[PDB]
């Protein structure tokens, strides 16, 4: 990302709860695995945008190393036989 | 003690009758009727009736 | 204390709860804890499949002997209980090959006495194929040599043989000394005394086509009774078949014929005929070249 955590420090609790449910599986998966229970697949964020939202998303990509992946809506609908389906 | 029970031993105790009848004659025949009756326990006339129904 | 089913239980959270594969030293000291209080408490399947899944696990990483050694110590112990011959000679033949290379000698060929002896007890073995082959079965030791003459024994078999070998020969044939350690000298008795009796029925067989009822009990040493009794248990296990006339003392070796069994034989016949004539065409060709010199 374009920011880190500390650059955006006041959020505190919403930066605690993501950090647990996307570093922490990744870090250990192995603790899940002992319990049984399946790990986190999915974060949902709303909110309005670019308050806090899109810098939390940004945030979190950077410390992982993990590669973030934009996807346009409206770049998923194109007019051609297979082309939506294709990209997702 | 129960009645369902006791007829199904009943039942079972005349198919494995049947069954070790073939089991004994299993290694093969030319094997005399005195003999078979002997092992299985039972006297000469119920092994040779249960023998021709088998 | 004396609480023995109080320890497995709290054991048995442990090692699952601790540790998938970080540290082995430490987990194996747990398992054996475990193994050693099963035995006693008569649950004999917690420690099979617990033995099972470490032994793996070593072998994979990093090798040493001595972890694996405490694990069948164990096993066998267990497997007396039951009574699978075939099952203690297929884990001992694993450890069998970890001694190969890491111990000396005067271990290996007593482990080795071990494995051939454990499949002597059961009725075949498909693994025994493999061991009476090498090369170190044959030489060296009195036991190897005992070991290796027991199952020719029964290859040659008449039955006449057997108190005269089993008195002679117990260096082993009773008796362990690196697996078991004997089981009960007696015991070990009854196995040996089925097998010889089966294995002696195995090879007539094949090698007679007709045998009277007399002369065949004449070579197993037994009555009439007991023959007849062999003769159903193997038929019935389906090694053997053969068809029994019990008041006119014939045992035929004869089991089921169709034309078409025959067929193949008389194709069989042609085959090696086909086969021939290909070797003549050659060896004509050979011959012809030598004549004219």
């Amino acid at each position: 990302g374009e920011i880190t955590f500390d650059g955006i420090g006041g959020l505190t609790e919403q930066i605690r709860e993501l950090r647990e449910v996307i570093e922490l599986p990744l870090k250990n998966p192995e603790i899940f695995q002992r319990v049984g229970i399946k790990p986190p697949k999915g974060v949902l964020l709303y909110g309005p945008p670019g308050t806090g939202k899109t810098l939390l998303a940004k945030a979190v990509a950077a410390t992982i190393g993990a590669n973030f992946i934009f996807s346009p809506a409206s770049g998923i609908v194109d007019k051609y036989i297979g082309e939506s389906a294709r990209i997702i | 003690g129960d009645e369902l029970t006791r007829s199904h031993f009943n039942a079972l105790y005349d198919t494995l009758l049947e069954s070790n009848l073939c089991k004994i004659i299993e290694p093969f025949e030319c094997v005399e009727i005195s003999h078979i009756s002997k092992i299985i326990g039972l006297d000469t006339q119920q092994v040779e009736g249960k023998l021709s129904q088998m | 204390e004396g609480k023995i089913d109080e320890a497995a239980d709290i054991l048995c959270e442990l090692q699952v709860e601790t540790y998938g594969s970080m540290e082995m030293s430490e987990k194996i000291q747990f398992i054996l804890e475990q193994m050693e209080l099963s035995i006693l408490k008569g649950d004999y399947s917690q420690a099979t499949v617990l033995s099972r899944k470490i032994l793996k696990k070593t072998f994979k990483n990093p090798k040493y002997e001595s972890l694996k050694l405490e694990y069948y110590n164990l096993l066998v112990k267990i497997s007396l209980h039951k009574r699978e011959y075939l099952e203690v000679a297929q884990y001992l033949q694993e450890i069998y090959q970890t001694d190969a290379i890491k111990s000396d000698e005067a271990k290996w060929k007593p482990v080795l006495s071990h494995i051939v002896y454990f499949l002597v007890l059961s009725p075949y073995g498909n693994l025994q194929n493999d061991l009476i082959h090498k090369i170190q079965n044959d030489n060296n030791l009195k036991k190897l040599e005992s070991q290796e003459s027991l199952v020719k024994l029964f290859t040659t078999n008449e039955l006449m043989r057997w108190p005269i070998v089993q008195k002679t020969y117990e260096p082993v044939l009773n008796e362990d000394d690196l697996a078991f350690g004997g089981e009960a000298n007696k015991h070990h008795w009854e196995d040996l005394q089925k097998r010889v009796i089966e294995h002696n029925l195995r090879v007539i067989s094949e090698y007679y086509s007709r045998i009277t009822l007399l002369r065949l009990n004449e070579l197993l040493d037994l009555t009439e009774s007991q023959t007849e009794t062999y003769i159903s248990d193997l038929v019935n296990q389906g090694i053997i078949y053969a068809k029994v006339n019990r008041p006119a003392k014939i045992v035929n070796f004869e089991k089921p014929k169709n034309s078409s069994q025959l067929l193949n034989e008389w194709s069989h016949n042609v085959d090696e005929l086909l086969e021939h004539i290909e070797t003549i065409g050659h060896l004509i060709t050979k011959e012809e070249i030598m004549h004219g010199l």
